């Protein structure tokens, strides 16, 4: 017996110690024949249009593109005001302003404060 | 003034009537002609001010800004020069006319000794730029970002008129020169603190305040480069340089009306810079790091005080040569691609290796690196708002981190590393492109070494 | 669906043209050779030669009308009248007592 | 660095040289042509046993899926000059 | 890096790559060469005892427990050859690697200098002008329906006939171009 | 490669009777290109 390897989000579990290509079935190594397929259909794609003489320019990635439009221009038309966004939202936009209003309001009254008592000591602080 | 008002709008009789193949030539050398004419404005004295007349009068705060504006077009113009190849003569004409009028409305609005006609002025800045963005635009947004753009400063700017007529009606002028000498402080009212808003937030939306900003990312990304240069260089200093000259009359409200403007923008270069850091495109990028700036800028005029206007003005000028630099870099790079993504063409700097020395320097720059102009501001700006509270310092230390830390991601995602194997369109660099980054850096590393040009009045 | 599946007419999307491939020497100004080559002097002459450095040197001997100079020597001669008469250097009131008038409170 | 310019005899001198000083073969019938599972008689774990002898050998590591399948002399020679970039 | 993967492993290469990785963490851990060989001994003992079991069951039951016992004691800083992708020196030259098309943009008195090489260049680019038009008919009519199956290419068939799709594997930088 | 200007599928937002369609307004018809109507 040996302690156990437990994973988490930032240290996954390693392929070796994982359960779920020993417990095989024929309909995994079905799935496993399909995804080496699409992945060898796209392969023999791009290296058809990979090494073309005539060719001269990029090679256009749907998928690069479909990712940068999912990243910029479709937030906007997918969102929904749902109470978790907009307590996420109130919170993550609203609190740290008020947080710091307070924080500095606080600090600058207590040296307001001093000013007005004197007690303060700002000899030499000539530039400002 | 007129020496140099004159020339600019000779340079519209001169572009039309050029040749087909010679309109290039002429507006850029005639450009530089008027830029070293304006260089003669440069030398304020410590006294009020080179008062030209009536209608114009320049300081020492107008004369950096004045000299920049000057500079930019011939910049404008070659970076022009390579998008534009395919198109008519008459559209050509259009454009350079577009850019010499901007230049002139621009020219006439920074001495402007009366507020009206600045205003004036300031909202006729806004045409020449819309028709650039929303004409001459690649993408298919070019259209809702010219309608932002135009909405978002026309809404904040439209209270602003109706203020200064009433400042008129009850002060009896809006001479810059009367209203400093007549100045009388402002009561705590209601009517006052919304008079104070009034004239605040038409500058502080062109700025662009956090939370104000949605307009400038898609401005910048949907332009042409000579308009993202413009909007990055010159545009953005036009609301500071207003608060600025504006702030004069709203004493002693200022004193606690700053406060919401003040942590807005305190949180918002915390914000943006972090935004940069998750960027999958350039251009937006480089808009996110002038948001980032400007918001500096904003903390800096609010606090008033001598050592916040001189960074403030230090920080303006050297975040718009920068910007300027940096957009000229990500069009030369989206020229050759054509595609616009960071990570789409990578290791350019074994293919290219001079841009990648202007790629390092400019970043350099952006990054505040010392004895540059660009930390002389951000120093000042550091110290003053140190003076004010001493908790300022966490945030500006974070935003410096980020800062840096943004910038040398852009650097090394694009420069270092493997090249793309599926890319074979990358011709050596052209030698307009080296001269304009020539152009652009060398005026920055020359400034450091005369500082109290560019620092504003106060110096 | 006899449709041609064409929506409208229209060109084909031209392939950007390379400047260095009809012309080396290319300079990236335009494609006629003599009106890119002088297009590239006149940049370098009116940008680098002219402004650059012409107008640096004159920026950098600019007369000083901040009066710098003039300061210091008024400085100087203050600081030394002050110093030979025993008079405390700077003086706490800006503008004379006398001068000034002060409602009375009688409060 | 100085590192000679490794050529393909002094590649297949190497391996033959470390295919002889594994004592489960005679050197007498080894050819540069002998199979390992057929004509020598060799294990699979044998097979691998000499292609990590010839990676610590050569001081570069063959990935697995490019070692499992190499099965005589000369086509462990072909694939190092491969690797190597060796003209002749 | 050369071969085409497969669609899965089977129990032989999980087998031997668990050994290889064994071994090579083994010789890490034992530094000197007889401890090593000692060690590798008595480790291939332990590792063919289960050599001719029959039921895949309980092989499979093994190579389980064995991957623990594995990934317990596998010397946390483990040997990296230099050139190997955690080596030190793993992408040292990548730097250096300029493509071969950048050739194509040099200026004519840069070409002025090497014309041999360059004239050998225009014989390289004809003889794959001709031959991609060969190969995209032949992998054409060579796949079958539906799409490949396996990132494998055919070699050539015919005698003038080139594999196909060669010129970016024929034409790499080299190992260390600088 | 080319500056992207409007298609006919652009266009056809500006074609309707009027601008942002409802239920109520779905039937309505564009008047006729001359301005004349059928005597019916
Ligand atoms: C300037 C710098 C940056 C600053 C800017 C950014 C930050 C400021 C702006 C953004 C934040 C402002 C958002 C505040 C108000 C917006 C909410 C809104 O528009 O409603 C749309 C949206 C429309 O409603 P709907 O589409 O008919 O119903 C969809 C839901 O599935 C139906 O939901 P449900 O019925 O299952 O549950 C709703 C119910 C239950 O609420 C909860 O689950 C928890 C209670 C949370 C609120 C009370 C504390 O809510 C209540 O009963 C509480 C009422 C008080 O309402 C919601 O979905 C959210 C409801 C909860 C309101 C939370 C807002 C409180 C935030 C603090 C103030
Ligand atoms: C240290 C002082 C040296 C003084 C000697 C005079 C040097 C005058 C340079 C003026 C500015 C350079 C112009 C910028 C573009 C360069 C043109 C170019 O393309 O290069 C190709 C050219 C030919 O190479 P290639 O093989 O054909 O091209 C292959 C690739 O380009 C591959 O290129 P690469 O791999 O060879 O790299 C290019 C190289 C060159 O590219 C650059 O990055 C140069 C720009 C560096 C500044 C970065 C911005 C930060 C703000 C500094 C502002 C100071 C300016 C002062 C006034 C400047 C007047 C114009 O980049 C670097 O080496 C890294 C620079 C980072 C240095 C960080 C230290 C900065 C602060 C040091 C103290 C400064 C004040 C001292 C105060 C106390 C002492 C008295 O190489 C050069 O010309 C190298 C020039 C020497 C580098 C100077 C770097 C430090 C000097 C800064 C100003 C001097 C201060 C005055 C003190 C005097 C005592
Ligand atoms: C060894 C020397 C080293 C230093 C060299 C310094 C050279 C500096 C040259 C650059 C000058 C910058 C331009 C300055 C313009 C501002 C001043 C200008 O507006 O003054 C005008 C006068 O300008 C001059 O007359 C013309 C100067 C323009 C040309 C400058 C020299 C370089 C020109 C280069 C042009 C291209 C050369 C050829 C290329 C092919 C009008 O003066 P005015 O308001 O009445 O004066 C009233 C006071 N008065 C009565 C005492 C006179
Ligand atoms: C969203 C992106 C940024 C946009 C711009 C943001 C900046 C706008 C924020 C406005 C700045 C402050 C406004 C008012 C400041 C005065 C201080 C006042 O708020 O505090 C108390 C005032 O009490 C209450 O606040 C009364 C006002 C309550 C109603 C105002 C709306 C509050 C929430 C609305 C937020 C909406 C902002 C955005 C609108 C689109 C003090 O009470 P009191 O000492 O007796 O009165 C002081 C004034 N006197 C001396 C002249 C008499
Ligand atoms: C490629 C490898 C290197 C080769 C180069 C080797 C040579 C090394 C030299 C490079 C830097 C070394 C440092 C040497 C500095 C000495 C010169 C310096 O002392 O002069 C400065 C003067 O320089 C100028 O002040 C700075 C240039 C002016 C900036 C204007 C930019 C040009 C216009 C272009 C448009 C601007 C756009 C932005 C508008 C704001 C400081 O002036 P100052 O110490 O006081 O006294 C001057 C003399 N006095 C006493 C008579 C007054
Ligand atoms: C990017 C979008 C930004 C939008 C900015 C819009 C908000 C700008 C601030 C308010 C604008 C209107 C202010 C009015 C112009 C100033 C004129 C003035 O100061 O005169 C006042 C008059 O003051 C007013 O009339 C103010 C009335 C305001 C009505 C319009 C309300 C608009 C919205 C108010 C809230 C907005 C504030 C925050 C905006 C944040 C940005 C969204 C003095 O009145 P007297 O007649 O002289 O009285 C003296 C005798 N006792
Ligand atoms: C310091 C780190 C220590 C790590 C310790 C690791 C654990 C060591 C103990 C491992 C336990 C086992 O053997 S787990 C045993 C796994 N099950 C089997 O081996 C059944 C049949 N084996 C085969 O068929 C193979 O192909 C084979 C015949 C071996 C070769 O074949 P070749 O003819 O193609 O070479």
């Amino acid at each position: 017996s040996f302690p156990k390897y437990k994973p988490s989000r930032l240290a996954t579990l390693p392929a070796t110690l994982d359960p779920a290509e020993y417990d095989i079935s024929p309909e995994t190594r079905k799935a496993q024949a399909e995804r080496l397929a699409i992945r060898s259909r796209l392969k023999r794609e791009y290296l058809l249009q990979y090494n073309d003489p005539n060719r001269l320019g990029v090679i256009e990635d749907p998928a690069l593109i479909r990712w940068t439009y999912a990243r910029s221009a479709n937030i906007y038309p997918n969102f929904r005001p749902t109470p978790k966004t907009s307590l996420l939202g109130a919170l993550f936009g609203i609190g740290p302003l008020f947080f710091w209003y307070y924080v500095f309001k606080t600090d600058r009254d207590k040296k307001e404060k001093l000013i007005q008592e004197g007690k303060l000591d700002q000899t030499f602080n000539i530039s400002y | 003034m007129l020496k140099i008002i004159i020339p600019t709008t000779m340079l519209l009789p001169m572009t039309w009537m050029s040749k087909h193949n010679m309109i290039w030539i002429n507006a850029t050398v005639h450009s530089l002609l008027i830029s070293l004419i304006s260089l003669s404005l440069l030398n304020q004295l410590g006294e009020n001010s080179l008062n030209f007349s009536l209608t114009f009068f320049s300081d020492s705060l107008s004369a950096p800004l004045l000299v920049l504006t000057t500079w930019l077009l011939p910049l404008m113009l070659m970076a022009s020069q390579s998008h534009l190849s395919k198109e008519t003569t008459t559209r050509k004409k259009l454009y350079i006319t577009m850019l010499i009028l901007l230049q002139l409305f621009l020219i006439m609005t920074f001495t402007a000794t009366e507020l009206i006609l600045f205003y004036i002025l300031f909202e006729a800045t806004l045409v020449p730029t819309l028709i650039i963005i929303t004409r001459w635009g690649n993408q298919t947004e070019r259209l809702n970002a010219g309608l932002y753009f135009l909405f978002y400063t026309l809404a904040g700017s439209l209270p602003l008129l109706v203020a200064l007529v009433y400042i008129q009606n009850t002060t009896g002028s809006l001479n810059f020169l009367i209203i400093h000498y007549w100045s009388h402080p402002l009561s705590n009212s209601w009517s006052n603190i919304f008079m104070w808003l009034a004239c605040i937030m038409a500058f502080m939306v062109k700025m662009p305040l956090y939370g104000l900003h949605l307009w400038l990312p898609k401005a910048h990304v949907e332009a042409p480069i000579a308009g993202s240069m413009v909007l990055a260089a010159v545009l953005l200093k036009l609301g500071g340089y207003g608060m600025m000259r504006i702030t004069t009359i709203l004493n002693p409200l200022t004193n606690y009306m700053a406060y919401p403007f003040l942590m807005l923008s305190m949180w918002g270069m915390i914000m943006t810079s972090s935004i940069c850091l998750r960027q999958t495109d350039l251009k937006s990028l480089i808009a996110y790091s002038s948001v980032s700036h400007m918001a500096l800028v904003i903390v800096a005029i609010m606090i008033q005080t001598p050592w916040s206007f001189m960074g403030a003005t230090a920080l303006m000028i050297a975040h718009g040569l920068t910007s300027s630099m940096l957009f000229c870099l990500a069009n030369t790079n989206y020229e050759r691609v054509h595609s616009r993504t960071m990570i789409l063409a990578r290791g350019l700097q074994t293919l290219l290796p001079l841009m990648a020395t202007w790629w390092l320097v400019a970043s350099l720059t952006n990054l505040a690196l010392p004895p540059s102009i660009n930390l002389i501001g951000e120093l000042f700006i550091i110290t003053a708002s140190f003076s004010w509270s001493n908790i300022t310092i966490i945030l500006m230390g974070m935003n410096m981190m980020i800062t840096a830390l943004y910038s040398l991601y852009m650097l090394i995602t694009t420069q270092r590393g493997k090249y793309t194997h599926h890319i074979n369109n990358i011709k050596p660099s052209f030698t307009r492109e080296n001269a304009l980054m020539a152009l652009h850096i060398l005026p920055l590393l020359l400034l450091t070494l005369n500082p109290k040009m560019i620092l504003g009045p106060l110096y | 669906p006899p449709e041609p599946t064409i929506r409208l007419q229209e060109d084909p999307d031209p392939e950007d043209e390379n400047l260095y491939e009809k012309n080396p020497d290319s300079h990236g100004y335009d494609k006629d050779p003599i009106v890119d080559l002088w297009n590239m002097r006149v940049v370098f002459f009116f940008g680098f030669s002219i402004v650059l450095v012409l107008g640096s040197t004159f920026v950098a001997y600019l007369p000083d009308y901040r009066m710098q100079e003039w300061a210091r020597r008024e400085a100087e001669r203050l600081v030394k009248y002050r110093e030979a008469n025993g008079l405390p250097l700077m003086e706490s009131n800006c503008f004379d007592p006398n001068k000034i008038q002060l409602p009375e409170d009688e409060d | 660095s100085d590192a000679p310019p490794l050529t393909l005899e002094a590649i297949k001198d190497r391996v033959l040289y470390v295919l002889k000083l594994y004592d489960k073969i005679d050197p007498e019938k080894l050819s540069v042509n002998s199979h390992f599972m057929k004509d020598l008689g060799l294990d699979s774990l044998d097979q691998v046993e000499i292609i990590m002898a010839m990676e610590d050998e050569f001081g570069f590591e063959i990935p697995d899926i490019d070692a499992e399948k190499l099965m005589c002399p000369q086509e462990i020679v072909d694939y190092i000059a491969d690797k190597k970039d060796v003209y002749e | 890096a050369f071969s085409a993967p497969a669609a899965y492993l089977t129990h032989q290469q999980k087998v031997l790559r668990l050994y290889k990785r064994a071994l090579r963490h083994l010789e890490s851990w034992c530094v000197h060469r007889d401890k090593y060989r000692y060690f590798a001994c008595l480790m291939r003992a332990r590792f063919d005892e289960h050599k001719n079991e029959k039921d895949m069951v309980k092989a499979t039951q093994l190579l389980r427990q064995a991957e623990e016992e594995f990934w317990y004691g596998q010397h946390p800083q483990p040997y990296i050859f230099p050139e190997s992708p955690g080596g030190t020196s793993y992408e040292r030259y990548e730097c250096y690697k300029v493509p071969e098309w950048c050739l194509d943009d040099w200026h004519p008195s840069e070409k002025a200098m090497y014309p041999d090489y360059f004239a050998k260049r225009e014989q390289w680019k004809r003889l794959r002008r001709e031959s991609w038009e060969r190969e995209v008919k032949q992998l054409q009519e060579e796949t079958p329906p539906g799409g490949p199956r396996t990132e494998a290419l055919p070699p050539a068939r015919k005698e003038g006939d080139l594999p196909p799709l060669w010129w970016h594997i024929v034409t790499r930088p080299r190992e260390r171009p600088m | 490669a080319r500056q992207w200007q409007p298609d006919v599928e652009w266009a056809e937002q500006f074609g309707g009777a009027v601008m942002y369609p409802t239920k109520e307004t779905a039937h309505w018809k564009p008047p006729p290109w001359n301005d004349v109507d059928p005597p019916k």
